[PDB]
């Protein structure tokens, strides 16, 4: 199956230079056209570069916004497209999609993103704070920077009944929560967890909901 | 090849 | 810059109906030559990459089934989704590819359902949190429908507006109803000076509103 795997998001400083990569995978990656798309916080997308097959000596095309500035390339032998972004500025946050885009049709595959974050603000671990009262317990994970932050029940087991609230940014500092609810039985018999996962900052807590 | 609406190869 | 304008900015239909939304583009792009359109269309699901669903105006993506109609040429164009079901709430974008690539603002789909009462929830500063200097008070009110709903917070009887931090949920796919939490944060001290807090909600599917009280 097509795979399309980009990595090296992160918080950068305003003109810093930061490179992402993707893997590509299930295709014939040396003959098609591949693409960045971003998305900003919250915005619709927007689509950034291409680079059109070796049989199209490479072409290369930019968004009038990005031009001069990032430089897509690729390498067919590993199957990787890259995005080395410089002068980079705070416009430039956003999710970044890699793009199978055939040239003529449209654009097929896109990847699952990798965040990036252009600001001076610093790397901030997340306090993980346990709402304790069908009874519903919660999850308070405050005070972290950058986004995005991963938060799970029981590693995985608790899917259904979750409902995690999107973050929202306060004094330079983000806050969210998660709310789970399992029928009175399982609790406190059944162990609950809060699985938190912060990788700006290598964290991840283990939160049981005990009471 | 040259056009971004191509479609034909070329080297 | 071809810029493309869509509309509605929203819609709310009922599963079962069909949906007509609507894309122009700044220029025209119909080519000459091959006489086609080169007008895409895409969707976004909450928290998913974004899905091609039809590329050249009308043709459907691969295995995207035949609910999909695109239509239009020249300078408009449409989408139509028909037994529109729970499955397809997301934000549709129009793109052009006549000359290099350009979206449009998304038009975001939502599915009226039956009203539904919220299910609230309030919950006391963790023993953790109030270690720290802090204290926040957090209530959850899930599971409702339509999205409007009002939350106040009321301190030994008195309304703290200052320091409330909400966020709602997008609608969810399968039941289609909304979530929200609201986040009281006051000092230890502050905490410590008063006794019964309340979560208080107002929605229309109830004559009186929604009281989630506990006395410290």
């Amino acid at each position: 199956q097509v795979q399309l795997q980009e990595s090296g998001g992160g918080l950068v400083q305003p003109r810093g230079s930061l490179k992402l990569s993707c893997a590509a995978s299930g295709f014939t990656f040396n003959t098609d056209a591949m693409n960045w798309v971003r998305q900003a916080p919250g915005k619709g997308l927007e689509w950034v570069a291409r680079i059109r097959s070796k049989g199209f000596n490479f072409a290369t095309y930019y968004a009038d916004s990005v031009r001069d500035r990032f430089t897509i390339s690729r390498d067919d032998s590993q199957s990787m497209l890259y995005l080395q972004m410089n002068n980079l500025k705070t416009e430039d946050t956003g999710i970044y999609y890699c793009v199978r885009g055939r040239d003529g049709e449209a654009m097929d595959y896109w990847g699952q993103g990798t965040t990036l974050t252009v600001s001076s603000a610093k790397t901030t671990p997340p306090s993980v704070y346990p709402l304790a009262p069908m009874v519903t317990l919660g999850c308070l994970v405050k005070g972290y920077f950058p986004e995005p932050v991963t938060v799970t029940w029981n590693s995985g087991s608790l899917s259904s009944g979750v409902h995690t609230f999107p973050a929202v940014l306060q004094s330079d500092l983000y806050t969210l929560s998660s709310s789970v609810t399992v029928p009175s039985s399982p609790r406190p018999s059944e162990t609950v967890t809060c699985n938190v996962a912060h990788p700006a900052s290598s964290t991840k807590v283990d939160k049981k909901i005990v009471n | 090849c040259k056009e971004w609406l191509s479609t034909a190869p070329c080297g | 810059d071809i810029q493309l304008t869509q509309s509605p900015s929203s819609l709310a239909v009922s599963a079962g109906e069909k949906v007509t939304m609507n894309c122009k583009s700044s220029q025209n792009l119909l080519h000459s030559i091959t006489r086609k359109n080169y007008l895409a269309w895409y969707r976004q699901k909450p928290g998913q990459s974004p899905k091609l669903l039809i590329y050249w105006a009308s043709t459907r993506g691969s295995g995207v089934p035949d609910r999909f109609t695109g239509s239009g040429s020249g300078t408009d164009f449409t989408l139509t989704i028909s037994s529109v079901q729970a499955e397809d709430l997301a934000v549709y974008y129009c793109k052009q590819s006549y000359n290099l690539y350009t979206f449009g603002g998304g038009t975001k789909l939502e599915i009226k359902r039956a009203d539904a009462a919220p299910t609230v929830s309030i919950f006391p500063p963790s023993s953790e949190q109030l270690t720290s200097g802090g204290a926040s008070v957090v209530c959850f009110l899930n599971n409702f429908y339509p999205k409007d709903i009002n939350v106040k917070w009321k301190i030994d009887g008195s309304e703290r507006q200052n320091g409330v931090l909400n966020s709602w949920t997008d609608q969810d796919s399968k039941d289609s109803t909304y979530s929200m939490s609201s986040t009281l944060t006051l000092t230890k001290d502050e905490y410590e000076r008063h006794n019964s807090y309340t979560c208080e909600a107002t929605h229309k599917t109830s004559t009186s509103p929604i009281v989630k009280s506990f006395n410290r």
